[PDB]
């Protein structure tokens, strides 16, 4: 997961 | 503030081109020639501006069969099936022609621009 | 010996989300409470280990209206549908217990994975 | 396009  | 999960996408087409071996949910049959090839309207539509068309027509978006013109060549259209599912194009020196003629045909931009490129090199 | 267009799966996926806000080719209504999703089995099927299940069912996967669990919230389905269609997850501190727990049910192992994560660290 |  990460931030876009 | 959304979070992202990067490897979703490939995960989905994974799935879907699993959903396409087994057989499971397809709802369209592509004939190119003699040959047939099962498929989902949706990944279709999805990968290709000519199937984009053909599903978003009134008519067309309820047929079971979708005939292809005669100069398709079921080698290249097969080639191509399997990137819309996969992401992978099997481009070949002696495939390449047949390949760019039918993603052409199919409005594939992406696989037009590599097999231009390709012919260039060569 | 194939090639690989790296952004293939993430554009299949977003074409795929734009069928879906324009309501093209959806095949099957989620009832979650007095809510309705319109949405397409295989990109539920790609995304859930419960409707993975549900459509492989030689019965349910011609049923064009499923209905969830009453104790499953409206909201923390919507969030899930959204992430299936695109990898984004709209995770926050008021919604991360509904989301768990619809993803759960839904059998989404990653989204259940970043929730168990996030609760963990408050 | 890469080589996967
Ligand atoms: O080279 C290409 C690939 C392609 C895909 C699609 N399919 C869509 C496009 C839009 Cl805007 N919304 C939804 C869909 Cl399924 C149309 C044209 C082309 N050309
Ligand atoms: O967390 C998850 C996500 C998920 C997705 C699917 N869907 C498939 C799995 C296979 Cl092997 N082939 C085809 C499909 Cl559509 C099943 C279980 C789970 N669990
Ligand atoms: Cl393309
Ligand atoms: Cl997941």
């Amino acid at each position: 997961w990460v931030i876009p | 503030s959304c979070i992202q999960f990067t490897r979703h996408a490939s995960d989905v087409l994974l799935n879907l081109n699993r959903l396409r071996s087994r057989d499971i949910l397809t709802d369209v049959v592509i004939v190119v020639s003699r040959e047939q090839f099962r498929a989902h309207k949706t990944v279709l539509m999805a990968c290709s501006g000519l199937f984009y068309s053909i599903f978003t027509d009134q008519l067309k978006c309820n047929l079971s069969v979708i005939n292809l013109d005669p100069e398709i060549n079921p080698e290249g259209f097969c080639i191509l099936l399997d990137f819309m599912y996969t992401s992978r194009l099997n481009l070949r020196e002696g495939n390449i022609m047949a390949v760019m003629a039918t993603a052409m045909y199919l409005q594939m931009e992406h696989v037009v621009d590599t097999c231009r490129k390709f012919i260039k090199a060569s």
